[PDB]
């Protein structure tokens, strides 16, 4: 019932199954039809499975799990204890947070296409923009000296 | 003051050329220069690599016994791979090593139609306990792609998808020369410099953009 | 009448429709209790819209349509 | 008293107004945001928040 | 950062560990923090920097940790960069990127 | 409405329901970051209606005055031109200056002893108490 | 985007410190994880891009909806309600694109000349068209003094005053003006029916241009005139060579 | 020292010395094609995530 | 004054207006009527003990 | 490489000289790249005839004041700019205008020689007092786009800023359309304001057929796979 490694999970993909028993008042309309017409076992269980946040994808790396069948110690009354390590490989995008070593901070307002940036004679594109109106006010010349 | 425009190649070496269009309005000069520009950079077909699978990994966040690089390490190394493919079709190329050395494009066994173009391009350093064996799917594509995930492929775990760099142009400039004169004959030159992968010569890539900017022009009639 | 097309939301220019009402709350609550009633009759089917809806016009839109074209009558 | 308990000296305000055994009338708009009912201003004053609205005849006739 | 303990000869060099082989002959080895998760989940991954015949010194710097090229703490990049507004996306501080 | 007078945001007459008394609160709240008695603490002293250090007393009636100078404190007699008695505020600062009102004759200057005062006049330099205002 | 279209959301910057801080806007999807904010409303939220984020509310009531689009939407809403200055006028940015652009410069290309000599008057044109013409060839800079013959913008007081009298002015009608192309371009931006302004845009002309048209234009117009300056001075901020 | 080097600046491969003694060189607009009117100050910046 | 109340009922602790907005958001009916906030119950309840 | 979706030329007829043309949709970054070409096509490619010098008589070293008449030597040039010609031999042709009676001249009074046609002969171009005597030259020449005043060596012909572009004014703007999925596609719209030689639609016929005709020279290169969007 755990992810396979080296799945790509995705928002609301199941990565560890795990049910619970439930008590005969909790079963919905719906379930109590299925649990009387088929008379099935006396173990009602409720579906509380780990799922993947919302926002949250990538690859499953790596699993980790104990167990009080092996000397593993856990807590009082924890038979099974799993961990699910997802790799997420971030490129930078509108909002992310860019920032110099002067205080020069801002986020990503647009990405362009390499072809609409503007180029110096050889046709050498450059990589970011900075606005002029910051650098004078903010009493930061630094940046233009770094620069 | 009618003469018809002339494109005259000019080459400097295998894999960079300038082109000379000299009787042009002026004002001209730049516009044209830099639609061609933005076309190359943008539309010009190639080929890359899409994904690998290397033997004994499962996702791209691990190392291979005896490999100097880490899985992540090698596909980086990977993407400066300049590859040529006539298939027009995902097809496949393999690479195998064992022993001490340095694994190089070079060693890389493309199928028919694929041809690799920098052997010597390093990828990975293999020590004494090191044994190396991807599979590389190559497609033709163009622009720029970042990388399928499984799950809008049939593609099983084993499979890492990579972003595929189509473009084989590397590098775009002009230059206009405005001639002037105190008389009404006054025209722009347009000098356009060109330099490509190495996988296309700047003449192919050129031709392919005149012919992609021709179809679109072509619709206001 | 020196104004471009209006886009979206301002559809109706919001002086035109200021020019109906006496002010702006008087307006909101008309627009509201308008779209209700266009709510209810497109569940029942209670008057209906008394202009033509564009393909999915929201009930307040039409409402808005409907005072700037007079069709309405309010008792504050 | 209900708008005074939330805006300082809780304590204070609650025992004086049990010992005063005080009947806040409900009228303003802080304590309607505390009750949730329609706030005394803007859309909420009865001018406003009752309006009779149909469609004229010459308007249901087209 | 991995750092030499005592001076010696690289004896074997791999993504996994590099083990340094010392003049009176014992031999150190260090393991390498490969795709480790930090306590803000970011990624700690060192990685070798010398090769397999290598002589390091007492105090060389053997692999590079997160941030770090060379030795050296690299917590950025080398961005060539224009200071002009451009059409209003770079305004109020906001950053364009190539 | 037409006591209150256009609304600052609409440009024309206020509206009924409108929560004048809010966006009074929040239009002299808003600019409160830039204030540097001194700024920000002196307008918390006049909308508390706290008696402001540094007080400067005003007159009670209009009538003659008596300023006895003294080196360590000052000190006002009043006598009032309507037929009253003797009004006496005391124990004046030193550190405070005197208020130059334009007297009844028109002339501007300095609080002189035994000229006409009247009602309300501040009587020294500094900020008046409201309560007695 | 079908059950987006003319649903209004209410945006929220912390500190809410005057009514302004929450306002009402038509949502049009968007890739990418971020809220993209109109520029002309970062004084009234005190907004900038050093990271801030903004809380989205989604009205659901009719009544909801009828406010967010009558009270509280983003273009009903340009003037300070403290001051009745307004807040949603052209900054830094715009400003500096605005004030290059109606710059006079004595001597600069295609400039006016007095026409002495057998060689007449040079810097004179038919129509603005022209002028652009000129400019797209290396003949005219855009700050340089001419004289053009403006056919859809209104005269000066003293000017209509003076060359149509008691009769005003009517669209079509024709008149001399003694200006730079950028301040024709600037007055093209303005309502049709605006005395022209002949100035160099600082500020406080901003301002107070904008004063007048929120003292006698209807607010939709306003609301139209500041996007077509943000445009305007946006595209003439890159193109003016401020540099550190 | 920092004015003296920005005028010995070795040039790029073609021999063009691209960046002047000022600090700014000449850039085109990648998207209508015209040169922008006047240089801009461009240089490398230590930028960070 | 209607958004206020609908942030401040419907959308916080008003424990049936929430199931009914959902049902008449999900059905196309119109939003219902407000209710009682918990929170003011739970004041009540507080001051009481 | 491969094929893309097609984009449309949609036309919207403003006024009969003024239109509004649509291309969509096209693929991310090919608005600007299609735009400005197409705009400094339109504006200096497109050829047709116009006036180029003047001569006027009764004054020939002054130049600021014509007896007989209520405006100025400037503003006849001016509204002169403004006359609308178009010519079949490519060759300087002259033309004379005229009128004694005391009234109005207009482009109507003008006496146009074989091959060449006033479109706009309603156009006012001065105004004659009693006893007014208004005789004036005109060359006309063919060219293309927009050319200044080229002079002397003959008295009383003054050379005139020559607008040959049958366009007047042509501005562009590329907005933000999806085509699935995806909200970055361009979208390229012209304003073609025009005189009434050719109709936008002609104008924009011919830039295109002119755009053509020169990104053919690249294509004469090679024949290489490209993006296709025929059908
Ligand atoms: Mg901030």
């Amino acid at each position: 019932g755990i992810v396979r490694i080296g799945a790509e999970v995705r928002d609301g993909d199941i990565l560890v199954g795990k049910v619970t028993p439930k008590g005969e008042t909790e079963l919905t309309p719906e379930e109590r039809l299925l649990r009387a017409i088929f008379g099935e076992k006396a173990r009602e269980v409720r579906d509380t499975s780990l799922k993947v946040p919302h926002g949250e994808s990538g690859k499953v790396i790596g699993i980790r799990v104990f167990s009080r069948e092996d000397e593993d110690e856990l807590p009082a009354g924890v038979n099974e204890l799993v961990r699910v390590y997802v790799a997420q490989k971030r490129k930078i995008s509108d909002g992310d947070k860019l920032a110099g070593r002067h205080g020069n901070k801002g986020v990503i307002g647009k990405i362009l296409p390499v072809e609409d940036m503007p180029f110096l004679a050889d046709g050498t594109p450059v990589d970011i923009i900075l606005n002029t109106h910051g650098v004078p006010r903010r009493m930061n010349i630094g940046q233009i000296l770094e620069t | 003051i009618s003469q018809r425009p002339t494109l005259s190649e000019d080459v400097l070496t295998d894999n960079r050329s300038q082109f000379v269009i000299e009787p042009l309005e002026p004002g001209f000069g730049y516009t044209l220069g830099n639609s061609l520009r933005r076309t190359l950079l943008s539309s010009i077909p190639g080929a890359a690599v899409t994904s690998i699978r290397i033997d004994g990994v499962l996702h791209e966040f691990t190392t291979v016994p005896g490999v100097k690089e880490d899985v992540t390490e090698i596909i980086l190394n990977l993407k400066s791979l300049v590859v040529s493919s006539e298939e027009d079709e995902p097809v496949t190329m393999y690479l195998r090593k064992q022993g001490p050395g340095e694994v190089t494009a070079g060693d890389i066994v493309p199928p028919a139609g694929v041809t690799v173009h920098n052997p010597g391009m390093h990828i990975a350093t293999l020590n004494d306990k090191g044994k190396l064996e991807v599979e590389l799917v190559v497609e033709r594509g163009r622009g720029y792609v970042p990388a399928v995930q499984n799950r809008a492929s049939g593609a099983e775990i084993g499979r890492i998808p990579v972003d595929s760099i189509y473009s084989p142009v590397l590098k775009v400039t002009y230059k206009v020369d405005a001639t002037r004169v105190e008389q009404r004959t006054d025209f722009d030159k347009l000098i356009l410099d060109v330099e490509t992968k190495n996988s296309i010569s700047p003449r192919d890539a050129l031709a392919s953009a005149g012919k992609t900017l021709v179809e679109l022009f072509g619709l206001a009639r | 009448g020196g104004y471009d097309t209006p886009l979206g939301i301002t559809n109706p220019p919001i002086d035109e429709l200021l020019d109906r009402v006496s002010s702006k709350y008087a307006l909101v609550i008309y627009a509201a209790k308008r779209a209700r009633q266009i709510n209810d009759y497109y569940n029942q089917l209670y008057v209906g819209p008394l202009v033509e809806p564009g393909l999915q016009e929201k009930p307040l839109s039409i409402a808005l349509r409907e005072i700037h074209a007079d069709l309405l009558e309010h008792t504050e | 008293w209900l708008s005074a308990a939330s805006f300082q000296e809780t304590t204070r305000v609650l025992t004086d107004a049990a010992i005063n055994c005080r009947s806040d009338k409900l009228n303003g708009l802080k304590e309607n945001v505390i009750i949730g009912k329609l706030i005394p201003a803007g859309t909420g004053i009865n001018r406003y928040r009752n309006i009779a609205v149909q469609p004229t005849e010459e308007a249901r006739a087209a | 950062v991995v750092v030499a303990e005592e001076s010696g000869v690289i004896e074997e060099v791999s993504a996994d560990y590099i083990t340094v082989m010392h003049d009176n002959g014992t031999r150190r080895t260090y393991r390498m923090r490969k795709f480790a998760r930090s306590n803000h989940g970011t990624c700690a991954n060192q990685c070798p920097i010398v090769d397999a015949g290598d002589r390091v010194e007492a105090g060389q710097v053997i692999a590079d940790g997160p941030c770090t090229d060379d030795g050296e703490m690299a917590l950025g990049k080398n961005l060539l960069v224009a200071i002009m507004p451009w059409e209003g996306h770079n305004y109020e501080d906001a950053i364009i990127l190539s | 409405a037409t006591c209150y007078g256009r609304s600052m945001a609409t440009g024309k007459l206020v509206d009924i329901g409108e929560a004048v008394g809010i966006v009074a609160a929040q239009s002299i709240g808003e600019p409160g970051t830039q204030l540097t008695t001194g700024g920000l603490p002196r307008v918390q002293e006049l909308f508390e209606a706290r008696v402001p250090r540094g007080k400067a007393p005003i007159a009670d009636v209009t009538g003659r005055v008596r300023l006895e100078d003294g080196e360590r404190f000052y000190k006002i007699t009043i006598v009032p031109d309507d037929g009253g008695e003797e009004v006496v505020y005391d124990k004046i600062s030193k550190r405070q200056r005197l208020r130059v009102f334009k007297h009844e004759d028109g002339s501007e200057r300095v609080l002189s002893d035994g000229d006409h005062v009247e009602v309300g006049q501040q009587l020294m330099e500094g900020s008046a108490d409201p309560h007695e205002v | 985007e079908e059950v987006i279209a003319e649903h209004p959301v209410l945006l929220n910057r912390a500190p809410t410190l005057h009514r302004l801080g929450i306002q009402a806007f038509e949502p049009m999807l968007v890739e990418g994880k971020a809220i993209q904010l109109h520029p002309l409303v970062c004084e009234a939220f005190n907004a900038d891009f050093d990271g801030d984020q903004m809380a989205v509310h989604l009205p659901l009531s009719a009544e909801a909806q009828a406010e967010a689009r009558i009270l509280m939407l983003s273009s009903n809403n340009i003037l300070s309600p403290a001051s009745g200055r307004p807040l949603a006028m052209p900054r830094l940015d715009m400003v500096t694109g605005l004030y290059y652009l109606t710059t006079e410069v004595p001597g600069d290309t295609g400039e006016y000349q007095p026409a002495s000599g057998d060689h007449p008057e040079t810097g004179v044109y038919s129509s603005p068209a022209e002028a652009i013409m000129a400019a797209d060839r290396g003949v005219l800079s855009v700050r340089a003094k001419i004289k053009v013959r403006l056919t859809q913008l209104r005269p000066p007081v003293e000017i209509e005053a003076e060359l149509f009298g008691h009769s005003g002015w009517q669209p079509g009608d024709a008149w001399m003006a003694e200006t730079t192309l950028g301040r024709v371009m600037f007055n093209e931006l303005l309502p049709l029916g605006y005395p022209f302004v002949n100035k160099q845009m600082h500020k406080k002309v901003q301002a107070a241009i904008i004063n007048d048209l929120a003292e006698r234009y209807p607010m939709i117009v306003v609301a139209q005139t500041v996007d077509k300056l943000k445009d305007a001075g946006f595209y003439w901020a890159t193109r003016s060579g401020v540099t550190v | 020292e920092l004015q003296g080097l920005l005028s010995c600046t070795l040039p790029n491969r073609d021999g063009d010395v691209l960046v002047d003694a000022d600090g700014k060189a000449m850039l085109f607009d990648g998207r209508s094609g015209e040169p922008f009117p006047y240089p801009v100050t461009v240089g490398y910046m230590y930028i960070m995530k | 004054a209607y958004t206020l109340q609908e942030l401040l009922t419907i959308k916080s602790d008003d424990t049936v207006g929430r199931v009914k907005v959902y049902e008449a958001i999900v059905k196309g009916e119109n939003i219902p009527e407000p209710g009682i906030p918990e929170s003011f119950k739970v004041l009540l309840k507080e001051l009481q003990s």
